[PDB]
């Protein structure tokens, strides 16, 4: 993975957790970041694009922001059901392509 | 509403939105077709979102 | 059961599902809803209250109204988790004291 | 703080919370002790709730 994140987390119901990523000029630096959500055995999702724009269906407890080359997601009231592993993912100017961090793992206690 | 017409069938020929994108779009041009040419831009960035799914 | 449920219903996962509950002035009319959920052999637990406050852990994907004599709960993006029965509950100035309904059983598909 | 403090011992004592719905306002008041008031009145409104479990 070429972007870095936070590492992984457990929290308990109704608890604000902020996962973050950073990255370079030729990917974050320069290109809007997108939310990636995959729950257990389910395929991955968008969950947010465009830095901070929800998408459709998503719960508005989910945030987004982008500065310099990093970025980061937050979920307020957490809740059993976001239980999952969270990716950034934005476009790369270098490798012409996409990347995406390693993954931070919410576990809701 | 030939504008927010056009808007609707660009947002439907999307090809990598998935079915429940694609109808709270739609959902949000009925609603008020006044917003048309926002989600218009909003479905065209999801769109190009999308694509990384498929590269994830 | 002093007031009236909309009867049994199954649906397929993802659909969205909504019970709805009627009563009179001195019930519905005058105070707010609360939302039971008995998950099949499990103790009832509240899910809503003040008719449409989310019980902490309790997922965004409920939702609650009330309107008039009458209040529902809606449940977007169905579950299989979501296989319970759901009582409404609500004072009653006559009676001075709590009603029910008669419970509503949601059935995943 | 005098007013988030009273809140935080306020919900401590509200006799027909479970404690995972106690420790889930608890957890609100220290995300944002601003909301004191706010998360008071859930509180309250909840515990007010519960009492229809004992007559179901």
């Amino acid at each position: 993975p070429v972007l870095t994140q936070s590492p992984s987390v457990s929290a308990a119901p109704r608890q604000r957790v902020t996962i973050s990523v950073s990255g370079s000029n030729s990917n974050i630096g320069s290109n809007t970041v997108n939310w990636i959500q995959q729950l257990p055995g389910r395929a991955p999702e968008l969950l947010m694009y465009d830095d901070d724009l929800l998408a459709p269906g998503v719960s508005d407890r989910f945030s987004g922001s982008r500065s310099g080359t990093s970025a980061s997601l937050t979920i307020s009231g957490l809740q059993s059901e976001d239980e999952a592993d969270y990716y950034a993912a934005t476009w790369d100017d270098s490798l012409n392509g996409w990347v995406f961090g390693g993954g931070t793992k919410v576990t809701v206690l | 509403n030939k504008d927010q017409q056009s808007a609707f069938y660009e947002i439907l020929n999307m090809p990598n939105l998935n079915e429940a994108q694609r109808n709270g779009f739609i959902q949000s041009l009925k609603d008020d077709p006044s917003q048309s040419t926002n989600v218009l831009g909003e479905a065209k960035k999801l769109n190009k979102a999308q694509a990384s799914l498929k590269s994830f």
